[PDB]
């Protein structure tokens, strides 16, 4: 219990920073991966524009 | 005579902007690919441990 304690508000602030990013972003994030995946996206659409 | 020395230059140019390209587009799939566990401590030392 006091491990998941230790780990729940960490899990929180990671979720509440999560759904900020998301929303930061037009697309929805979902997994780890799918992250990953925006991020690549990210570089090659920045790539583009300079 | 004079034209070909440009041609040749161009060629080594246009190949060199060709390598730059796929190198970033190395890292680009990389990073889409590789991210979630990259620099991370060594399994092996602490399994051996």
């Amino acid at each position: 219990i006091q491990s998941l304690t230790a780990r729940a508000p960490v899990w929180l602030a990671a979720q509440d920073t999560l759904n900020q990013l998301c929303e930061q972003s037009g697309e929805t994030l979902a997994s780890s991966n799918d992250v990953t995946e925006y991020m690549q996206q990210l570089l090659e659409r920045e790539r583009e524009a300079t | 005579l004079e034209r070909d020395a440009l041609a040749e230059r161009y060629a080594t140019l246009s190949f060199d902007v060709q390598k730059i390209q796929r190198a970033h587009q190395a890292f680009s799939q990389f990073v889409g690919k590789h991210l979630s566990v990259a620099f991370d401590t060594d399994p092996e030392a602490e399994i051996r441990e």
